[PDB]
């Protein structure tokens, strides 16, 4: 208890809101000790006194500032009345507008995980026997060691699975008794092992491991052996060391513990929640568990926060921890609300609002794409940490703002943690990534939508700033999607761009509010044939060649490789084109203005061969399995003739440059003569065959990577995993995050506003048959716009067997 | 009671001179064919179907009134209403009425669209994967309609109880000074001043000056009757009384609709007194399926009611105590796995009790908690109406169990000529918080907010910036028959049971209060109902 850190503050409630489990690393054994804890509410008292005093004394006006849209009210039993004291009398209790945060959360807000009883050695006895009240002991220490030297552990690793083998296994210290030809494998991971234990030794130096790991072989078949002989195989390890170890409990699902195994584990726990190839998981497991004890230990040692702190996205709740000790230390209330996702914003928080609700479903991210052929230097540019840059950056009546004195606190957060990246801390860098991955998630204790709107607004003005720079230095933009840039340098020669990149890097470095940006170039592109992120193609660092074409899917069979091929022909063409172009040298006119030349008289020799030969088998059988237009989830147009969809696909991607649009437009138009079509005929005209369906702010859970999931474009391989890694995704969570933005759509549809159809003033009223000046009404969401969605949204259930997001489908008819 | 069959050309002389002749039935060679298996089928030697006959055709024209009876359908109807009318004067049966075929729950996707003509008449009105999405036109016309069926209410019950009429807004404005009564649709205006809205226009108040109805919750967005004075040097309403549309009585409202048949209603009334011994038990708000004390207190509650199954058992909202939403994470967290997880848990713990759920039918409301309308809502007051919960969870609750349906969290149940209105909201928190205040206990207050709801004729009278509501769906919202049983679910209400105007309002409150978990049980045929506090 003196200057000890519990490593658990499991809620020992009893009943009683104050009364917790404190085991406290005390000078000879840790000890567990109960405390009392008033429950503060800031309830502050705006313009209107209230003598009632029913417990406690109630701090007026609370001296801090409210949510717009040094503790009151410390009372220390909410239940003597469910209605409280409920008057509505100029803001007494009339918003509740305090602290939901309950004991074992208010006392890590408050009090710090290391803390010393500053009492005489009778106070410390009296307080031994009902507890230690905060309000008279427990107070904050220093942290400069708060973890422990050598503590004993209870490895009780385990991964059950359907398919018939149970992972019910616990590991001893000094037992090496893994109850589960394990031993061979065991020893071929052990090969390496005996590094890694030499690394632990030399970085952790917390625990040891016995090496003759001996298999036991039992099936736990049932409930007899799988917990009843699990409940006595812990109350005899629990008994061997009597409070006297910590359990590392891992489980999918943590409910085995909260049974009957939880008490029988009331020594501190830390949970993981994380054939004879799955047996190699096992060792892995057991033989990497030596490794992150040593990162708990750090982050413990760094963050002021017991060992209790779950380990699923542990980092987020270092975050919320984090912030309520700063806006602790700052007299501002608190949104906690740990119950649910929604923020504490009194009792105000449960009805429907327009700007929350917009804010809520505002995701959005302008993105600027120019199509076309560009012969000049074209530069791929990968920024990271924008959302960082920006918060760091965003120092350089509003009903929609979010609060700025919360604003600087982060914004003052932020720049220590940043401070300490600087020097040597993991931890301190690992933490800013968590708040990049942290805003705007709704399980954080302290989430907040208007926080995260203003995030959102302040790195599209970030990017907006970004862009403007990029533009007056020399280099026009035709990508940038808040991940990446293309910057199409001026500079023709190939050679002569790594000098220049750098000069234009170091100009972006310059700027103060993009010092903390940083930026990589990806590839360079001596020539780029562009449309969007999943339509291009070009050479690339000049030697190398990429081809990246979605609507190369939407052709049939037999003309998929006669557009690729054509494609890289007309590539070809440009290529040698600029060649000579630059020898003979060395937008209105450009390297390129004869290239179709080159394929011209072959091009449509080929077309009019190939149409012949469609002639011939487009109604014999055999050859429509040739002939057949494939399905795609962005599929919404129907092809009568597959050559006629090649060759306006061909059309189309070659009338990006604008130097030879008249050259271009005379090419379209002698092919369409093959077909006796006109050249601006509707059925000639080319359009988008594949429609699009995006996730926004999707967030990769290993990598803390923000994207935008396209369906309808993007192809399954860059949908079901991340981008910069390769890790997968949850198909679950897919089905959620489409289903949430399905509902979100029909949501708005449903609370759009109305306007007028002549002046296009916005309804005001609710009694109205048209505007004033005899316009109809009309919302701003189309009613067909909402079908074409949900349209897309069961095209691409259909196609990817979305079995969720297919029942509710049905659940909407 | 001989079975036969009889061709359809030999019958037919006769069944045309039957149908045809005597009352003008145009008979199909299919409809024939079946009407001479029937025959065959209840009578041998087919002579003696000439009163069954008669009795198809005058049963047809009473009901039907059409031609064209051949159609297997119009046939089976009325073969199957003879059967009923037999069965219930106690052939093809001589069985006993089951109250099962008048029994029926409605969601709010199978109510009758009642649009109300505004001159006068209460009209029905009744195609793809979004088909079901409300049109423009929908979202105007969704106060329209409670305009004019609240101005029916006050045109029928204030002129004949007390007569100075209604005046229009829009006739209000070269008139200087004098005396106007208004109703009207309190709100405030964009420039953030009370006023009332209604179809003839807009009009400023002064809502200094005023003394209200101290027995009413006023709110913006619920339609008021104000009084006071026009000004027109302000163009503004000096307004100095008001108060909430009277209400009116069920009854009423049936002889205006004229809806019911006379043999429907007089087996109805049969069925009503007969059927004395029938309990409807409703469980509180909030069952947390998360929470292992629920479960525990769930069980005990099972367990008391196996002993002797209700009649219905309704299950109301916010089945788990975190808000559902798309989570992301690596782990189980994954709130629809989580949540299918716990009705998978729920399945296996009311399993154990074979006769409960038996000779029982089971109803779920949705909540603020709940798939579909949480997940985005984020445990706010979302859509209103609110869809059902999604069989993608209920495979094993649905597997284990015979009858469970799972309706609309404003749902409507026909089980007798008596409707009873199921809706799971926590009215009371919205009305105090929104409750505007006048410059001019508890039993008080909950008789304040049930008088508000009945008065205004709606579930919800707010606005839709305060409440959205589905535009098609808002007639599932409106009181415009005043059904007599309210299943007023609520969780910042205390728990009473209260009648007025021949309505009854109950209000169970949280499953959970203090340390019992509280339910509640009704008897239709008494009327009469009771608290049931179990202690954990
Ligand atoms: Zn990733
Ligand atoms: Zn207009």
């Amino acid at each position: 208890y003196a200057n000890s850190t519990w490593e658990v503050l499991q809620y020992k409630d009893s009943g009683e809101p104050g009364v917790l489990e404190v085991f406290v690393t005390i000078n000879g054994k840790v000890q567990n000790i109960t405390f009392h804890i008033p429950k503060t509410i800031y309830m502050k008292f705006k313009s209107q006194t209230m003598p009632l005093q029913k417990i406690k004394n109630c701090l007026i006006e609370k001296s801090s500032a409210s949510l717009p849209n040094t503790l009151p009210e410390s009372v220390f039993l909410e239940e003597k009345e469910n209605c409280t004291s409920i008057f509505n009398d100029e803001n007494v209790l009339g918003v509740f507008e305090g602290t939901i945060t309950p004991h074992q959360r208010a006392i890590m807000d408050l009090g710090a995980s290391v803390t010393f009883r500053s009492k005489a050695m009778g106070a410390l006895g009296k307080g031994i026997q009902q507890g230690f009240e905060m309000k008279d002991l427990s107070m904050a220490e220093n942290e400069r060691y708060l973890s422990g030297f050598s503590m004993d552990i209870g490895y009780l690793l385990h991964f059950p699975t359907s398919i018939g083998y149970e992972f019910f296994s616990l590991f001893k210290s000094w037992g090496d008794t893994i109850t589960i030809n394990a031993s061979s494998l065991g020893q071929i991971y052990k090969q390496m092992f005996e590094k890694k234990k030499g690394k632990i030794e030399t970085y952790s130096y917390l625990v040891d491991i016995k090496e003759d790991i001996n298999f036991e072989f039992v099936y736990f078949t049932d409930i007899s052996k799988l917990y009843r002989r699990l409940s006595q195989e812990t109350t005899k390890l629990k008994e061997e060391r009597g409070l006297q170890f910590l359990l590392l409990l891992q489980s999918p699902f943590i409910t085995k513990l909260l049974g009957t195994i939880r008490l029988l584990n009331q020594m501190p726990i830390v949970k993981l929640s994380l054939q004879p190839t799955l047996l190699k998981k096992l060792v892995n497991h057991v033989l990497s568990s030596g490794s992150w004890i040593s990162h708990l230990i750090k982050l413990s040692q760094y963050s002021n926060i017991p060992i209790c702190n779950l380990r699923l996205d542990s980092m987020d709740y270092i975050i919320d921890v984090l912030y309520a000790r700063k806006l602790k230390k700052e007299n501002i209330v608190l949104w906690w609300n740990e119950k649910a996702p929604l923020p504490d914003h009194g009792g105000i928080q449960n009805d429907f609002d327009l700007n929350t609700s917009w804010i809520m479903n505002d995701s959005e991210f302008p993105k600027i794409n120019n199509s076309g052929v560009y012969d000049n230097v074209v530069l791929d540019v990968g920024v990271d940490n924008l959302t960082v840059n920006t918060i760091l950056t965003s120092a350089l009546f509003v009903h929609d703002a979010f609060s700025n004195d919360a604003l600087n606190v982060l914004r003052g957060m932020l720049k220590e943690w940043w401070d300490e990246a600087l020097k040597e801390n993991s931890t301190a860098d690992l933490l800013v990534n968590s708040l990049a991955s942290w805003v705007q998630n709704p399980n954080a204790k302290l989430f907040d939508g208007l926080l995260r709107y203003h995030v959102h607004n302040l790195t599209k003005k970030a990017l907006l700033q970004l862009v403007n720079e990029f533009s007056a230095l020399g280099s026009t933009i035709v990508y940038a999607d808040r991940n990446q840039i293309l910057i199409k340098t001026n500079k023709y020669s190939p050679e002569n761009c790594y000098a220049y990149s750098q000069y234009m890097m170091k100009a972006v470095r310059t700027n103060p509010m993009f010092s903390y940006l940083d930026l990589n170039i990806k590839r360079y592109w001596d020539l780029l044939i562009w449309m969007d992120k999943f339509n291009f193609s070009g050479l690339a660092c000049d030697y190398t060649a990429v081809s990246q074409w979605q609507l190369k899917k939407f052709l049939s069979p037999i003309y998929q490789p006669e557009f690729e091929d054509w494609m890289m022909i007309i590539l070809d063409s440009m290529l040698k084109t600029k060649q000579s172009y630059l020898k003979l040298n060395s937008s209105v006119e450009n390297s390129l203005n004869g290239f179709s030349h080159l394929f011209s008289k072959p091009l449509m020799k080929r077309v009019k061969k190939l149409f012949k030969n469609q002639q011939e088998f487009i109604l014999d059988p055999q050859y429509e399995a040739d002939y057949v237009i494939p399905v795609l989830p962005g599929s919404h147009l129907n092809v009568k003739n597959p050559l006629l969809e090649l060759v306006k696909s061909l059309c189309h991607v070659m009338l990006l440059s604008k130097s030879t649009i008249l050259e271009i437009r005379t090419l379209r138009k002698e092919l369409l003569k093959i077909f006796e079509l006109r050249e601006f005929a509707k059925v000639a005209e080319f359009k988008d065959p594949s429609l699009s369906l995006v996730v926004p702010d999707f967030l990769c859970e290993y990598c803390f990577f923000i994207s935008d999931i396209d369906f309808c474009k993007a192809a399954p391989e860059s949908i079901f995993s991340c981008v910069r890694c390769h890790k997968a995704f949850n198909q679950v969570l897919l089905q959620e995050h489409l289903i949430q933005k399905l509902r979100s759509d029909i949501e708005s549809y449903l609370i759009q506003d109305l306007r007028c159809s002549r002046c296009h003033k916005v309804k005001r009223d609710y009694m109205s048959a048209h505007c004033p000046c005899a316009g109809a009404w009309e919302g701003t969401l189309p009613r067909e716009s909402i079908v074409q969605k949900l349209n897309v949204f069961k095209q691409v259930a259909k196609y990817y067997g979305f079995d969720i997001l297919l029942s509710c489908i049905a659940d909407l008819t | 009671v001989l079975p036969v069959k009889i061709q359809p050309p030999l019958l037919r002389p006769l069944a045309y001179r039957v149908l045809s002749r005597k009352y003008g039935l145009s008979i199909k060679s299919d409809g024939l064919s079946a009407l001479a298996e029937f025959v065959g089928t209840n009578i041998g030697a087919n002579w003696r179907q000439g009163p069954a006959t008669i009795k198809f055709l005058e049963q047809f024209a009473a009901v039907w009134k059409q031609q064209e009876r051949g159609l297997f359908i119009d046939q089976s109807g009325v073969k199957e209403v003879i059967q009923e009318m037999k069965e219930r004067e106690k052939p093809e049966s001589s069985k006993a009425l089951d109250w099962r075929d008048y029994f029926k729950v409605i969601n709010a996707s199978q109510q009758q669209r009642f649009s109300y003509n505004p001159h006068k008449m209460q009209f029905i009105f009744v195609g793809g994967i979004a088909g079901f999405l409300p049109d423009i036109e929908d979202k105007v016309q969704m106060f329209l309609t409670r305009y004019y069926l609240t101005n029916d209410r006050v045109m029928r019950n204030e002129n004949f109880q007390n007569s100075m009429s209604i005046t229009p807004i829009k006739n209000l404005l070269g008139r200087d000074a004098q005396n106007f009564l208004l109703l009207g649709l309190l709100n405030k205006n964009f420039k953030g001043n009370w006023s009332l809205e209604d179809p003839s226009g807009s009009v400023e108040i002064d809502i200094s000056q005023t003394i209200p109805t101290q027995g009413h919750y006023y709110v913006p967005g619920c339609m008021v009757l104000v009084e006071g004075i026009y000004y027109s040097v302000g163009n503004k309403f000096h307004v100095t009384s008001m108060t909430l549309p009277p209400g009116e009585r069920r009854e009423i409202t049936l002889e205006t609709i004229g809806n019911l048949d006379k043999d429907l209603k007089i087996r109805l009334h049969l069925l009503e007194k007969e059927l004395t011994d029938h309990k409807f038990v409703i469980l509180g708000a909030n069952l947390f399926l998360d929470d292992l004390k629920i479960m525990t207190a769930l069980s005990k509650i099972l367990q008391k009611l196996n002993d002797d199954p209700p009649t219905l058992l309704i299950w109301q909202g916010s089945f788990t105590s975190v808000p559902v939403f798309a989570s992301m994470s690596s782990r189980n967290i994954s709130s629809s796995t989580q949540f299918k997880n716990n009705f998978d848990a729920l399945a296996t713990l009311l399993s154990r009790f074979d006769n409960l759920t038996e000779n029982t039918t089971m109803i779920f409301i949705p909540g603020p908690n709940d798939l579909w309308g949480s997940m985005v809502s984020l445990g706010a007051s979302g859509t209103l109406p609110q869809d059902p919960i999604p069989s993608a969870f209920t495979k094993k609750i649905n597997k284990v169990c015979k009858n469970v349906v799972w309706s609309s969290n404003p749902t409507r149940i026909a089980y007798l000529s008596q409707e009873i209105v199921i809706f799971r909201d926590d009215l009371s928190g919205r009305f105090k918080r929104h409750r505007l205040e006048f410059p001019f206990q508890k039993v008080q207050e909950t008789r304040k907010l049930v008088k508000t709801i009945l008065d205004q004729g709606h579930l919800s009278p707010f606005l839709d910036s305060l409440r959205p509501i589905s535009w098609d769906l808002d007639h599932t919202l409106t009181l415009c028959p005043i059904p007599s049983t309210m299943v007023l679910c609520d969780t910042t209400s205390a728990q009473f049971d209260l009648t007025y105007n021949g309505c009854k309002v109950i209000n169970p409150g949280s499953f959970i209060h203090n340390r019992r978990a509280r339910y509640m049980e009704y008897v239709p045929s008494s009327k009469k109902t009771i608290q049931e506090e179990i202690y954990i």
